RNA sequence: AGUAGCUGGUUCACAUCGAAGUUUCCCUCAGGAUAGCUGGUGCUUGAAAAAGUAUUGUGCGGUAAAGCUUUAAAUGUGCAACUUGCCAAAGCAAGGUAUUAAGGCACCAAGUGGGCCUUCUUCGGUAAGCGGAGCAGGCGAUGCGGAAUGAACCGCUUAGGGAUAUGUGGC
RNA sequence: GAGCUCAGUGGGAUCUCACGUAGAACACAAGCGUAAAAGCUUGCUUGAUUAACGAUUUCCAGUACGAAUCGAGACUGCGAAAGCAAGGCCAGCGAUCCUUUGCGUAUGAACAAAUCAUACCAGAGGUGUCAGAAUAAUUACCACAGGGAUAACUGGCUUAUCCUUCGAUGUCGGCUCUUCCUAACCUAGCGGCUAAGGGUUGGAUUGUUCACCCACUGACAGGGAACGUGAGCUGGGUUUAGACCGUCGUGAGACAG
RNA sequence: GGGUACGACCAUACUUGGCCGGUGCACCACAUCCCGUCCGAUUUGUGAAGUUAAGCGGCCACAGGCCUCGUUAGUACGGCGAUCAGUGGCGCUGGAACCCGGGGUGCUGCAAUC
């Protein structure tokens, strides 16, 4: 018997966020990190999820209490502008994260978030980069690197912008089905916000 | 220990000031010439009746030594050159 | 031979001598250096304003 | 015979039991300005910046925040004097001193015997 | 509030916390008496150096006694016998202490001035006690000398004074 | 029978008589010993034991550096308030890098022949602790100075060089004999 | 008049203070240099940067005990009482308008660098008046009083004397 | 960087599923630490570069060497990113002189260029006795300065120490003579016990002691006295120089033969 | 009151086995493309037919563990003292752990949300 009471003596529990499997720490633990030579000036943090059903971006930065999430848009308000339907395809994600990104400067060189993917596998073109290349469009000043957008070849290393205009404007669902016309006019709907 | 026969080391020089491919070269202590300085006392203290007249060294304890690795950037002559770890079987490739 | 012995009493003759106050060597000095070149700046400055100000004082003090 | 930088650490470095494991995102989240007081207690799941082994434990200011590290200083005693250190520190090993919080509690506030009528009383004997 | 504390044993083969508590509490000597007030930090000195001392709670005589006998100021560090009032209010610029009553009123009711009175008075040089001790090396309690004595010390320091 | 540990320890080592064989300082200690004790003046009591002191620590004072330090004091004073006398209990040096300074009022145990002629030909007087006595029993509007003594080569050579904190200056007749590779040489900075 | 890190000797008094037998280094181990200890000279000013001590607050620890290599003492141990970076930005950062007790600093310099005993703790050794350490105290360098006697036990430590009273020890 | 999870156990057929707190691995001893990892695979890589003489820790004398930490500048590497990396944590290494190599001007002093050499500067060649002379024996023919800091010896302690003694305390034995002890051999008295009184032999071998023998004897007991006793002796043992042999040694010479 | 995301502490929140059940969460459909595997299992993209079985969360273990306090125990050990006794008491003092038992079996923060 491998679990003896033994075991749970010198058992020693992750952390509860681990042993829920909800969380990356060596990542939480270097998304966190700033240099201590400044004193605690924010670091914000664009974490980004993609529940099964629906897309969370949401603008967070650390606390010790617990990380406050200064701003956060989920996909459920994409239908809010027009959006009624693939709220959780790559052709929303941009508008999702376009939209705190304009909901965060709508409070406020660029605002500089920096990306938390959390656990998803940042293989090219996942939708967790179609948050930040939405947020990062729609005006947070979200480091990156082209690399991981669709249409971004490896060999050949460049990107494909009149392809990766495709799947952020829904033509990527188009060929699996109009629409490119409403997220153009779901974009101007935001910013209508 | 093997070592790669061609590195992107760093280039001080105003022509790079960037990583660059080193043609790496083993160093080898050149001659030790007749007219140096240091020679030259030698050879004339050597003169005369006194034997040996400057220690010997004879017995060795290290069996390795430094491996220094002169370099040259394909784009100049000038030789950056630096050490690695001791090692009983340097040979690069 | 290695003995310990009569050391703290040797020590103690002239005291363990309290280490220097904050207020005295403190040099910067290998300090996170962009700290402490910007430092340099503000000091300068508290300098052109001490003497500056001290010429105030003197021109004030003409009356 | 062999004092190493880390002679005699088998127990001093050693993590405490089920409390293994690298610091969290409070230490991380922890800042040092210059003058604060720390505690140089080393962090054994951190390996860069730890401090030797006499400086575990010691409380000292900080005189130094560079991006990942604080400088402290450490009184010694050396001999007939104390030595004033200045060891370098990754943050994870600095925990924040609250060897002040009582005299800082208190200039915050500053901002006999009678009769006993006790009727239980049993007899003390052996 | 206050215990009258007297070195009993010598100077020789001290340790050097002991050494340094019987500084500070001002026992240099053998027969030497203070009045210390019975703090928590204080009850922490005394049970350091206690096979140094004998003491315990004098009486209001026993303070008499030591003031107006063995009562010795310390002026410009000159040990100054007491004589006059006019002594005491010269070193103690206090309106409070004038009288060489005012010194046996703080150094018994435990006073407010109770270190501004006793740090002013030179420490007690006691006479050996008259018929003996008992032994310097047992407690008080073993039927010895050292340690606290409670009420007692009033007799011990009386045969002293 | 005593504790006394820590008593010697405390003793201080202070001249309590001049070893100066000079007749005139004995004649100036007699004046100012006196005049120390019977006046309350603080300044009687500082000249009094400068008046005391080893030639080395009676370090000499420019006049230089007398017409800075004055000028510097007496500027702030409020009309009609002549400027403090310029006691020192040592000598008063002649200063080339000052050629013009002000009618000073110096008082000190000797001046150079050159001091003298300055301070006289810029008006001002160049009594002595005499008449600084006799017009100043109490250090009334005085102001002591001492000369410097941190420039003095003696005290470069103080500690040792080769100790990394240091700038000991080495002993040494021949400046080119300890001369070092840069490599090879103490670390110059260090902190205490 | 070779040299001697060795042996032996090195001539008045008194007063003031007064060690070390340990650190690093050395073809070093009977010696140096180095630092400490000590003296002298000061300097500087006078609860300055006082403390072989507590209390209080805050860290540190993993030995005894425990336990079956893990919880955890006591004794300890630390500490305390406007201009110019960062931030998206003007807010943050940085520099500026209880008892007792004289504190610190400098300089020069000696002797010393065989220690010993004991207390407690140990390590090695079958054991030792044995080798080795930790702590503190001693002898060394110090009598005096006491244990009949004793370098270091006990008491007490010491200017020349008297009275008194004691300490350990006695009667 | 990403993905991954391991040692082992168990269920099935190298595989598959389960559990699986690290019980594995992490060059190298050991400790430490480590789990979506610091381990394992994998990809891209050269931060194992340069690094303006930054400061620090360890050793410490608060010197260095080494090692390491916090840094800044450059140029990068990886990564979507924050970040991470200036080797593989921690042991793995070294002055002056000299040689040598590099690097960017300087000197060769009447002048000038080239050569040569030197210099600055940064590495390297090494001192392992590792803060660094370049170093075989022997002496019984020996010698000196010392040492009881240090052997034998001499007493002490213990059951080896190194306390005394190296400006010297004569070694084993015997002989000689005395003396004391008793866990008594004989004798005496008992019934093993008491008993130190007096006695305890002569010889062969061997220096001996010791042992063993022969003979006597009532018996041939054991010990102390500086292993009693050398200004008492003797000098057999030990025994310096001479010499011989064996063994050892290239040899001079060594051997408790 | 609950659900989600991101959390802080990181077992009182862990393991096991039960039962319990509106936003969402999940499982779930397919993989055309982005993208990746022996395999869309994982991962990726695209969905919205199905279901809560699971996961999830909540309640139960004469559950183990963990936490908490008591018992242990003024015990163990310890500091100081004695011209103490012959390891131990004593005087002055500090003072556990294992164990067993009672209790307990997460809690707080930001954001949008039923
Ligand atoms: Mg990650
Ligand atoms: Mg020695
Ligand atoms: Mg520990
Ligand atoms: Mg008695
Ligand atoms: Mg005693
Ligand atoms: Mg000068
Ligand atoms: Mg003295
Ligand atoms: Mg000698
Ligand atoms: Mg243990
Ligand atoms: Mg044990
Ligand atoms: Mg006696
Ligand atoms: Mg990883
Ligand atoms: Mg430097
Ligand atoms: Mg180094
Ligand atoms: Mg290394
Ligand atoms: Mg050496
Ligand atoms: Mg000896
Ligand atoms: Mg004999
Ligand atoms: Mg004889
Ligand atoms: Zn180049």
């Amino acid at each position: 018997v491998v679990k003896n009471k033994a075991y749970f003596k010198r058992f020693q529990v992750k952390y509860r966020r681990r042993r829920e499997g909800k969380t990356d720490y060596q990542a939480r633990r270097q998304m966190v990190l700033q240099d201590k030579t400044k004193f605690g000036t924010p670091k914000y943090r664009l974490v980004v999820r993609i529940t099964n059903r629906d897309i969370i971006a949401q603008v967070v930065q650390a606390k010790v209490v617990g990380d406050e999430v200064v701003m956060a848009a989920y996909s459920h308000e994409l239908p809010q502008f027009g959006i009624q339907h693939g709220l959780t395809n790559y052709a929303a994600a941009y508008a999702t994260g376009l939209l705190v990104a304009r909901r965060m400067l709508t409070k406020l060189f660029p605002f500089k978030a920096i990306l938390d993917v959390g656990l998803a596998r940042t293989t090219t073109g996942a939708r967790v980069f179609g948050v930040m290349k939405g947020a990062v469009d729609g005006g947070l000043a979200v480091p990156h690197r082209p690399n991981r957008f669709p249409g971004y070849d490896k060999e050949k290393d460049s990107l494909n912008a009149k392809a990766h205009r495709d799947r952020i404007l829904g033509l990527h669902v188009a060929e699996y089905l109009e629409l490119e016309g409403m997220y153009k006019k779901a974009h101007a709907a935001i910013r209508a916000d | 220990v093997n070592y790669p026969k061609k590195k992107t080391m760093y280039c001080p020089d105003a022509r790079c000031k960037a990583h660059k491919s080193f043609k790496v070269v083993q160093y080898k202590a050149g001659k030790a010439r007749l007219y140096a300085r240091g020679k030259r006392r030698y050879d004339r203290k050597q003169s005369g009746y006194g034997g040996q007249t400057k220690p010997i060294f004879h017995k060795k304890a290290k069996t390795t030594k430094k491996i220094v690795l002169k370099l040259q950037c394909s784009n100049c002559k000038s030789i950056i050159q630096n050490v690695l770890k001791r090692t009983k079987h340097f040979e690069l490739n | 031979n290695h003995t310990n012995h009569n050391q703290s009493r040797k020590n103690h003759r002239n005291g363990i001598k309290r280490a220097l106050p904050m207020y005295l060597h403190n040099s910067k000095r290998g300090s996170w250096l962009p700290a402490l070149i910007n430092a340099r700046r503000v000091r300068k400055n508290n300098q052109k304003a001490a003497v500056k100000a001290r010429r105030e004082r003197l021109a004030a003090h003409k009356a | 015979h062999s004092h190493g930088y880390k002679c005699g650490t088998r127990h001093l470095f050693a993590k405490k039991f089920r409390k293994h494991g690298v610091p969290s995102v409070s230490t991380i989240l922890t800042n040092f300005k210059v003058g604060d007081y720390v505690d140089v207690v080393a962090d054994s799941a951190v390996r860069a910046g730890m401090p030797h082994k006499y400086y575990h434990g010691r409380t000292g200011i900080v005189w130094n925040v560079t991006p990942r590290g604080v400088g402290v200083i450490v009184n010694k005693p050396v001999r007939n004097r104390t030595v004033r250190k200045r060891i370098c520190v990754r943050f994870e090993h600095v925990r924040k001193s609250r060897c002040q919080e009582a005299f800082k509690q208190k200039q915050k506030d500053f901002l006999n015997g009678g009769i006993v009528r006790a009727k239980r009383v049993e007899v003390l004997a052996r | 509030k206050v215990a009258v504390v007297t070195r009993i044993r010598g100077i020789a083969k001290v340790a050097p916390k002991q050494r340094k508590i019987l500084q500070l509490l001002r026992l240099r000597q053998i027969f030497n008496t203070v009045f210390v007030r019975l703090n928590k930090p204080m009850e922490n000195m005394l049970r350091a150096v206690e096979p140094y001392i004998a003491y315990g709670y004098p009486s209001l005589r026993t303070v008499r006694m030591m003031v107006y006998k063995r009562g010795h100021l310390k002026i410009n560090g000159q040990r100054v016998k007491i004589v006059n009032n006019q002594m005491i209010e010269s070193k103690y610029n206090n309106e409070n202490i004038v009288c060489a009553e005012d010194i046996v009123n703080q150094i018994y009711t435990g006073g407010k001035h109770f270190r501004e009175v006793t740090n002013g008075l030179w420490p007690f040089k006691l006479s050996p006690p008259a018929g003996g001790m008992r032994q310097k090396r047992r407690h008080f309690v073993e039927g010895g000398d050292y340690g606290n004595r409670d009420a007692l010390i009033n007799r011990f320091l009386a045969r002293m004074i | 029978g005593v504790d006394l540990t820590g008593v010697q320890k405390k003793k201080r080592v202070v001249r309590h008589h001049t070893y100066s064989t000079n007749p005139y300082i004995k004649l100036l200690i007699k004046l100012y010993k006196f005049l120390a004790q019977r006046t309350n003046s603080a300044f009687n009591k500082l000249v009094h034991q400068r008046l005391l002191k080893s030639r080395s620590n009676r370090a000499p004072i420019s006049l230089s550096r007398i017409a800075v330090c004055m000028k510097r004091k007496s500027v702030w004073l409020e009309k009609g308030k002549k400027a403090p006398i310029a006691v020192i209990v040592g000598d008063v040096l002649d200063d080339v890098r000052m050629a013009r300074i002000p009618a000073l009022r110096v008082c000190a145990l000797r001046f150079s022949k050159s001091a003298r002629e300055r301070i006289t030909g810029a008006g001002g007087e160049c009594l002595t602790f005499d008449q600084l006595a006799m017009v100043a029993p109490t250090g009334k509007n005085t102001f002591l100075l001492r000369g410097r003594k941190s420039g003095r080569e003696s005290v470069k050579h103080f500690g040792a060089a080769g100790v990394p904190g240091s700038h000991a200056k080495p002993f040494t007749s021949n400046r080119g004999k300890e001369r070092q590779r840069s490599s090879a040489r103490r670390r110059a900075f260090r902190h205490k």
